[PDB]
């Protein structure tokens, strides 16, 4: 399973 | 360790041809198991390995929402980086990100990973402590300040030590018949005369898994690293890999050369020689 | 900057004339990701050709596998045609059953 979203924008 | 899980994200801008495309693929060791492409007719996380198909509807919908949300977030990130580098809105750029967990042969977390690149160059990476960052330049420093203020490292660490390891162990069990099976390489040496007094000895390794392998030529017990032509390990298309190493030798001196093969699927390293 | 693709043309299983196999064209080490790859039979583009999902290596360069089923022979010539932003002209790589 992938990293939870939302991720922080760069 | 002996196992790992990795997700690879690629976001690519293309001014004049729509919004940035976002692709994500997931792997357990050298086996891909999922994919998502924002350019698909109807974007949705799709299975790429037999053992992942058993996951329920919630699993796939959860994955799809994450990647659909990421599609939007990475477009924002591309706009941000364009600005950090004072770049024109006319060029195409790419953000790449690799992240995942490594487990020891016992099943314990060995280490976590989270690395990003911009246009093929290292941008920012989470350090092994899973708490601090290493920025490549003043632009990445802006991202670093932003992620430190938002406690991003803490969120990545929580994932890497928790969900990442948990799901990896689950996948390893569900696909144990393949993921936990090493296939040794089938080996042989071919001979190709190049001239009257020189011939090419090519050592082959076929049908092996995982991709990790060591192929070397020795002359009188001395390896020929500098004189050996070693091609990049390549996929066969049936989950296995292929690789070969060649050396040009003097006719009649072939028996002074030996090919050595090391692979996880081999109880003991192999030593081959040309057999006329 | 940019990186030119490495190209390897080979078969999935050892080549046996008249026996169904798989022709592979592995392109790797390139950047950016846009790339055009065609598998050719006697100079003609093969229609049914699939490819793997885009992924990249530790050095961030990309790699893709293009493949199609095929039956080897002594006469039929196979090759892989690759074009990339780093190439001024499309690169042609012929299949050598011993490579």
């Amino acid at each position: 399973a992938p990293q939870p979203a939302p991720e922080n924008a760069y | 360790g002996s196992h790992s899980m990795r997700y690879f994200y690629t976001a690519m801008s293309r001014p004049g041809r729509g919004e940035p495309r976002f692709i994500a693929v997931g792997y357990v060791d050298d086996t891909q198991f999922v994919r998502f492409d924002s350019d698909a007719a109807s974007p949705r996380t799709e299975p790429r390995a037999p053992w992942i198909e058993q996951e329920g509807p919630e699993y796939w919908d959860r994955n799809t929402q994450i990647f659909k949300t990421n599609t939007q977030t990475y477009r924002e990130s591309l706009r941000n980086l364009r600005g950090y580098y004072n770049q024109s809105e006319a060029g195409s750029h790419i953000i790449q990100r690799m992240y995942g967990c490594d487990l020891g042969p016992d099943g314990r977390l060995l280490r976590g990973h989270d690395q990003s690149a911009y246009d093929g160059k290292d941008y920012i990476a989470l350090n092994e402590d899973l708490s601090s960052w290493t920025a490549a330049d003043t632009a990445a420093q802006i991202t670093q300040r932003k992620w430190e203020a938002a406690r991003v490292a803490e969120q990545r660490r929580a994932y890497l030590e928790g969900l990442c390891v948990e799901w990896l162990r689950r996948y390893l069990e569900n696909g144990k018949e393949t993921l936990q099976r090493a296939d040794p390489p089938k080996t042989h040496v071919t001979h190709h005369p190049v001239s009257d007094h020189e011939a090419t000895l090519r050592c082959w390794a076929l049908g092996f898994y995982p991709a990790e392998i060591t192929l070397t030529w020795q002359r009188d017990g001395e390896d020929q690293t500098q004189d050996t032509e070693l091609v990049e390990t390549r996929p066969a298309g049936d989950r296995t890999f292929q690789k070969w190493a060649a050396v040009v030798v003097p006719s009649g001196e072939e028996q002074r050369y030996t090919c050595h093969v090391q692979h996880e699927g081999l109880p003991k390293p192999l030593t081959l020689r040309w057999e006329p | 900057i940019q990186r030119t693709p490495k190209i390897q043309v080979y078969s999935r299983h050892p080549a046996e004339n008249g026996k169904s196999n798989f022709l592979n064209c592995y392109v790797s080490g390139f950047h950016p990701s846009d790339i055009e790859v065609d598998l050719l039979k006697n100079g003609e583009r093969i229609e049914k050709v699939e490819h793997s999902d885009l992924s990249f290596s530790k050095d961030w360069s990309f790699y893709l596998l293009y493949y199609t089923e095929f039956t080897p022979t002594e006469k039929d010539e196979y090759a892989c045609r690759v074009n990339h932003v780093t190439l001024s002209q499309p690169k042609i790589v012929k299949w050598d059953r011993d490579m």
